[PDB]
């Protein structure tokens, strides 16, 4: 029971870092372009059982484009990403729309306004309504702050499944093996804590 | 008259605080958070043994699942006075039970020195 | 194995494609990586499309065959014109013929549209690289060949939707303007033809699916084609009747007749208006009889998310809200046409229920557009009246929690602070509230009597919960100032009564706090109220005390806003004695403030000295207002005291944890109360100015000493921490005082000098890891205000700052952004009000200048990069302000070229794009220097250029020259056009910037025609 999902948007816009998010939990705060696209499962417990997507999250820059419309080919469902405090990002999602429609004709679609943590928002609220004649469901997003991050697939589990009131719903927790001790010495566990306890953990300032 | 037509239900909480997990990326040499949530502290009814569960808020993903173990060593982060670091040799949140040093931190200090003394409890816990 | 594709010197084996793709596509992991990368190397191969035809007749893979395309797409839009005529008639035909080919096998059409659709594309690119000037006949042609299969004809409408969409739709961005007017021209003067075709196939037309791509086509045309295409032909009644019963056509039909509705007609003829009444007139009688009734729950059908039904519902809201916005008018005299208006307004209403956010705010715009009219427009409320009054309900029992509400219900069923802020709800909240307050206007009576008998139901509990007293409150706080003060009197009254009665009645903390929450609101939003009844005044604020005093964490913080949110707008009430008061009520809150403060956590007991301050500040009296300010400062002002002597009696009291952490509060104190005061805390920042910077001075010693003894890492621990938050405050004070300052004499003999040596040479002298990007900032602030008063003073700033900034930000984008940002808004504020201090600069350290000017060009963080051109062309408006002199002519000689070069480089490169009228305008500045002779030397030297060469002639040869080498790929004459255009349009910026967006065009392709760049002329 998998998805193929194709992520769009201009370069920055946040894709990788919301994928990512998703995968591991982690935030990443460097720009490592992505070359063409690049594919991972992730799985989702719902109330109706587990959702897989193929997440195939694609270049936003021209120059590593790679296979550019080439991606989109058999998707199921989409994201279109832009970048709240980036204008030209917004400007751009009718041409991203564009091509992937022209290659997946009536599919789920969510745009997404990233980052929208950061104070100082450049394409406000009342503007952002491109969605309405193309019947995109949009949400507000901000992958640092986690604002609305799970709506996007949420709301396209809703549609793939063709349930109205699928939920999220807690995993099973085995008990954890009760047997810790694996090796005897334990010798490189000691290195790895001195290092870890001298590297400051990030964003100290953040509420947690 | 005929009328109309997560394996936590057999744990006690002994503690639950709000928190921020980090594990660490040797390779890197960066903390990556691995998760946002509820940290609880559930001891099963059966075995009496006394584990951590944490899952990520809005997904519920389990980010952390392992035993309060006694040998573990609650260790400040030289950036912090509100976290701890740990070496963790059995984590089964992403499933095949794996080692992790992680760290953990709170919304202020004393949540930080709050969880310390209940992990010290529960290690005792564990002991017998 | 797989990269056996990538080698060229043997035959391509298409067996061997085939599994690449089909392992990228259908396959997982490692193999899908590498796959890919082959893939993309395989189709960036610039003799890929070679292998074209090959792979489209011998390929067993689809997505082998669509790849194949993609090839030939990137080929088309780039080098078509590069080819040979005999490759470009051979890629035609097989593209053409690969098409006609999988449209009369039945199968294929059936199971390969995405194949087919890529076709069709590609087609297209050759017809905007072709048509019509080398294909006079594509078009009669393929009207021709689509009587011959109904497979075609319906493919022809893809490709004519696709052919207009590219030259109407989507040409702005990616054709010269000359292309896309001929291109629009070309489709313009066939377009009877094509509407024949398309017409003849909506009358006679059987398959579904051609009439469905028939009428996608007809959505594009609507964009673009004159009206008389669709009021003079019978098209409207087939669009709003026969398209309208058939569920597969409604759709886009729907679509089509928004389309329609959207143009604005001329509204002198009556004829037109008839047919516009008609087609809403049939339109909604399909929908009544063939989709649901008027009565019908679409709140519920939506929910239900049957097929298409959200998308239907959606697409309705769509036409209704777009025809009644421009055309309600013609149907709100004629009494045989009031059924049709209020049906429509009806299913607007059942629309406005949807629970779906995005949708809601829909409905909600057009509700706006309705009731905003019907506030001004005479004689026409009294129509919408059952409409209005039902949106009331509508709107009051969806009301959003607006900002000011920090309380919320939790997926545990418990009442607690919020998390976070939800900007989305706050548009939200807002849009509501004005459409809200409008229909309070229209009706007060009515939007009263509901709102009093929902309140009425939640006393007696029949309608009681945490819901519906909250969206009651809200609305109730919403509508704040559509009263009579005396009805709002009797109203307010009735309100808070009743809500202090639901407080009783109710037990248990969640309960308590839900109510508390909502009384807050309610107050907060009628300070006219509280204004003219002052025992009730003094009643909340005590009240709002005692909850500062709440262990429910969420009452507290939203009773600190409330006093702020009341002090801001009543605070007149606060300073003088009321009847009954021994004294100004800000006397007795500065007296307790110790008491009523003591539970609250720091940041709020700042705001609660904020509040006092905004208080304080409403006293005009100089004595009384520094008597205030003395006695409100009274606690952090002692700690101070304590503080300075412990703490220079020995500076090893400071690493202290706790008392780095009572000194940040103190400053943070100083700070709240400033911001409220400005101008008016000129005294308390006097009582401990120059013990701060001294404080100021102890703190960078020990932590520049923690940075020796620890290392970097000392920067990330918590003392070190605490100890910059002292410097960061300090800052933060003296900025926010000199902001708001008066009197400037003052700041400039009193504040400046010993701000400048507690801070220039500390920021200087530290490590980059360890200067606070505050200090910039400040630094800011200092010359917007008095700069041109410190001339001495500015130099000594960019000796301190401008060197070793630069070093920490000019060897990537990335690294500490905070410090970059600040860095320029320095430079321009210098450059705008203290250009002397750049003129006093050695050569060497000027040039650094131009070079950080630049290098602000090439950021793509926006804080830079607009600070960044900016300040280049605030630099040359400063240069030609000199006029005729030495400093100018060597500037000229020295740096011209390398803005011009340098502007132009960040134009072309495609990765500035959102700088382009600032480029274009900097670039403009430039070049009308040269035409109006305002640069007085030659720009070139002796030897290179015959003597009495104009500047004029110089430029042009420089920048051919330097276009020529960057774009080798364009021909002379394109270059000559496009300089000859762009020099003669520098006064005109949107025509220059025509020109320039020609050339981002003409650059992307081989063989651009150099006649567009007349396209003005
Ligand atoms: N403040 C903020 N920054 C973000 C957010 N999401 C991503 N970023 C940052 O913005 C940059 C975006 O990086 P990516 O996610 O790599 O961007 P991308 O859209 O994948 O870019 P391409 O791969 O080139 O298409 C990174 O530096 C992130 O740390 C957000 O929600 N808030
Ligand atoms: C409960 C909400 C309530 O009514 N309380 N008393 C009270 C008295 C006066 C005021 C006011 F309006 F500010 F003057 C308020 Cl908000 N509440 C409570 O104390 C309960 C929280
Ligand atoms: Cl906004
Ligand atoms: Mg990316």
């Amino acid at each position: 029971v998998q998805f193929k999902l194709v992520l769009v948007g201009d370069g920055g816009t946040g894709k990788t870092t919301f994928v990512k998010r998703h995968l591991t939990g982690e935030f990443e705060k460097k720009y490592v372009a992505t070359l063409g696209v690049e594919v991972h499962p992730l799985v989702f417990h719902t109330n109706r059982g587990p959702i897989k997507f193929n997440v195939w999250d694609t270049a936003g820059q021209e120059k590593f484009g790679g296979l550019r419309d080439g991606y989109y080919i058999q998707a199921q469902c989409a994201i279109i990403m832009f970048d709240v405090t980036s204008r030209v990002t917004y400007k751009n999602v009718p041409n991203w729309h564009r091509d992937l429609v022209r290659v997946c004709e009536n599919i789920p679609i969510v745009l997404c306004g990233n980052k929208v943590d950061i104070k100082d928002r450049k394409v406000k609220a009342k503007s952002i309504v491109f969605h309405r004649k193309k019947n995109l469901q949009y949400y507000d997003i901000s992958a640092k702050s986690n604002y609305n991050f799970e709506k996007p697939f949420l709301w396209l589990a809703r549609k793939l499944i063709g349930d109205p009131n699928l939920e999220f719903v807690a995993m099973p927790a085995l008990a954890p093996p009760e047997v810790v001790m694996d090796p005897a010495l334990a010798a490189q566990y000691e290195h790895d804590l001195e290092v870890a306890q001298t590297t400051a953990l990030p964003d100290e300032d953040d509420d947690l | 008259f005929e009328p109309v037509v997560t394996m936590e239900e057999d744990e006690e909480v002994l503690y639950k605080v709000r928190a921020k997990l980090f594990r660490f990326d040797a390779d890197a040499k960066e903390w990556k958070e691995r998760g946002t949530g509820d940290c609880k502290f559930l001891k099963n009814k059966k075995t009496n043994k006394v584990r951590i569960l944490m899952r990520r808020d809005k997904t519920l993903k389990i980010c952390a699942n392992h035993i309060i173990a006694p040998e573990y060593t609650l260790k400040p982060n030289v950036g912090s006075d509100r976290s701890w670091v740990y070496a963790c040799t059995a984590d089964i949140a992403e499933g095949e039970a794996e080692a992790f040093t992680f760290a953990i931190r709170f919304g202020s200090k004393e949540n930080a020195d709050k969880f310390k003394e209940e992990f010290e409890k529960a290690q005792e816990i564990n002991k017998k | 194995s797989m990269e056996g594709i990538l080698d060229f010197s043997n035959d391509l084996d298409i067996a061997l494609l085939d599994q690449v793709v089909s392992t990228f596509y259908q396959g997982s992991g490692v193999q899908q990586k590498q796959a890919q990368e082959i893939l993309t190397k395989f189709q960036d191969n610039p003799d890929a499309w070679q292998k074209a035809d090959q792979i489209l007749q011998f390929s067993t893979n689809p997505q082998s065959k669509f790849i194949a395309l993609s090839i030939l797409d990137k080929l088309i839009t780039r080098k078509w014109k590069l080819l040979p005529n005999d490759h470009r008639i051979g890629i035609r035909n097989f593209v053409v013929g690969m098409i006609i080919s999988m449209c009369q096998d039945d199968e294929v059409f059936k199971t390969q549209k995405n194949l087919i659709n890529k076709s069709d594309l590609t087609l297209v690119q050759i017809l905007k690289q072709e048509w019509p000037q080398n294909w006079p006949e594509f078009i009669p042609e393929l009207i021709g060949s689509s009587s011959s299969s109904v497979n075609v004809c319906e493919n022809n409408m893809i490709v004519l939707k696709l052919l207009s969409e590219e030259v109407f739709d989507f040409s702005a961005e990616q054709m010269t303007q000359a292309k896309a007017l001929h291109l629009k021209n070309s489709m313009s003067k066939e377009f009877e033809q094509i509407f024949k075709l398309c017409f003849q196939v909506l009358e006679q037309g059987s398959s579904s699916s051609l009439i469905v791509a028939t009428l996608e086509s007809l959505l594009r045309y609507l964009h673009w084609i004159p009206y008389r295409y669709i009021y003079e032909t019978n098209i409207l009644e087939l669009l709003s009747t026969k398209f309208m019963t058939s569920p597969d056509t409604r759709a886009i039909t729907l679509k089509c007749l928004t389309e329609v509705s959207n143009l604005k007609i001329p509204q002198d003829n009556d004829l037109i208006k008839r047919q516009t009444v008609l087609f809403f007139q049939n339109t909604l009688q399909q929908i009544a009889t063939s989709v649901m009734p008027v009565t019908a729950d679409l709140k519920a059908t939506y929910a239900n998310a049957n097929g298409n039904d959200q998308s239907f519902l959606q697409d309705l809201a769509m036409f209704l809200t777009t025809y009644l916005a421009r055309n309600r008018a013609l149907l709100e005299s004629d009494e045989s046409l009031r059924e049709l208006l209020l049906n429509a307004h009806q299913y607007l209403i059942q629309l406005s229920k949807i629970e779906e956010r995005e949708l809601f705010k829909t409905t909600l715009d057009y509700w706006h557009n309705l009731v905003a009219d019907l506030f001004y427009e005479p004689l026409k409320k009294h129509i919408y009246e059952e409409i209005c009054s039902q949106l009331r309900l509508v709107i009051i029992e969806n009301m959003v929690r607006p900002e000011e509400v920090l309380v919320v219900e939790n997926d545990e069923g418990e009442i607690v602070r919020e998390f976070v802020k939800e900007s989305d709800t706050i548009q939200l909240y807002k849009s509501e509230r004005e459409v809200l307050v409008y229909l309070t206007h229209l009706n007060v009576i009515d939007t009263e009597e509901i709102m009093i008998s929902k309140l009425a139901r939640q006393i007696d509990g029949s309608e009681w919960s945490w819901h519906n007293i909250n969206t009651l409150s809200w609305a109730i706080g919403s509508i704040s100032g559509t009263m009579s003060e005396d009805t709002e009197k009797r109203f307010v009254v009735t309100v808070i009564k009743d809500l202090l009665g639901l407080c009783e009645q109710k037990r248990g903390k969640d309960n308590k706090a839900v109510v508390a929450s909502d009384i807050m609101y309610v107050v907060g939003q009628y300070p006219r109220f509280l204004k003219a009844h002052w025992n009730f005044l003094r009643t909340v604020i005590l009240k709002l005390f005692e909850f500062m005093h709440e262990t429910h964490e969420g009452v507290q913080d939203m009773a600190c806003d409330t006093f702020i949110k009341i002090v801001q707008k009543c605070k007149y009430h606060f300073v003088i004695q009321q009847p009954r008061e021994s004294e100004p009520f800000i006397q007795t809150i500065i007296r307790d403030i110790q008491k009523t403060t003591a539970d609250l956590q720091p940041q709020q007991v700042h705001t609660f000295y904020k509040a006092c301050g905004i208080i304080i500040s409403e006293e005009r009296s100089v004595a009384e207002r520094n008597r205030l300010l003395s006695d409100l400062m009274q606690l952090p002002n002692m700690a101070w005291d304590t503080i300075v002597e412990q703490s220079t009696a020995n500076p090893t009291l400071l690493l202290d944890s706790e008392t780095v952490k009572i000194i940040a509060n103190i400053i943070k104190t100083n700070v709240a109360v400033c911001t409220s005061m400005g101008a008016d805390f000129y005294p308390q920042l006097g009582h401990i100015y120059y013990n701060m910077l001294q404080l100021y001075r102890a703190v960078s010693s020990m932590i520049s000493a923690q940075v020796a003894a620890e290392g970097l890492i000392a920067t990330k621990t918590p003392k070190v921490r605490g100890l910059r938050t002292i410097k960061k405050e300090i800052l933060k004070l003296v900025e926010t005082y000199i902001s708001k300052a008066r009197n400037l004499d003052d700041v400039v003999k009193v504040l400046v000098e010993p701000l400048l040596n507690a801070v220039l040479e500390d920021y200087m002298n530290n490590v980059p890891d360890a200067r606070d990007a505050e200090v910039l900032n400040c630094m800011t602030t200092v010359v917007e205000k008095v700069g041109h008063m410190i001339p001495q003073g500015v130099i000594l700033i960019l000796q301190s700052v401008f060197e070793c900034t630069l070093d920490m930000i000019n060897k990537d984008f990335t690294e500490y952004p905070e410090h970059r940002v600040e860095f320029y808004k320095l430079l321009k504020v210098i450059n705008e009000k203290s250009f002397a201090a750049f003129l006093e600069l050695p050569p060497a350290a000027f040039k650094l200048f131009v070079d950080a000017i630049c290098w602000a060009f090439k950021h793509n963080n926006r804080d830079v990069e607009v600070n960044g051109l900016q300040i280049a062309l605030d630099l040359v408006k400063n240069i030609e302000r000199m006029g005729n002199v030495p400093f100018a002519n060597e500037f000229h000689k020295n740096y011209f070229f390398i803005f011009v070069s340098e502007t132009f480089f960040v134009l072309t490169d495609s990765d500035h794009k959102s700088g382009f009228s600032k480029q274009a305008l900097l670039l403009m500045k430039l070049i009308s220097l040269v035409y109006d002779n305002k640069i007085s030397v030659p720009l070139y030297q002796e030897a290179e250029v015959p003597q009495g060469t104009s500047n004029q002639v110089y430029l042009s040869q420089y920048l051919a020259n330097m276009l020529s080498n960057a774009f080798p790929h364009l021909t002379s004459e394109q270059i000559a056009s496009f300089l000859s255009a762009l020099t003669k349009q520098c006064k005109d910026l949107v025509v220059f910037k025509g020109t320039l967006r020609d050339f981002l065009v003409q650059i992307k392709e081989v063989g651009g025609d150099p006649t567009d760049y007349l396209f003005a002329e």
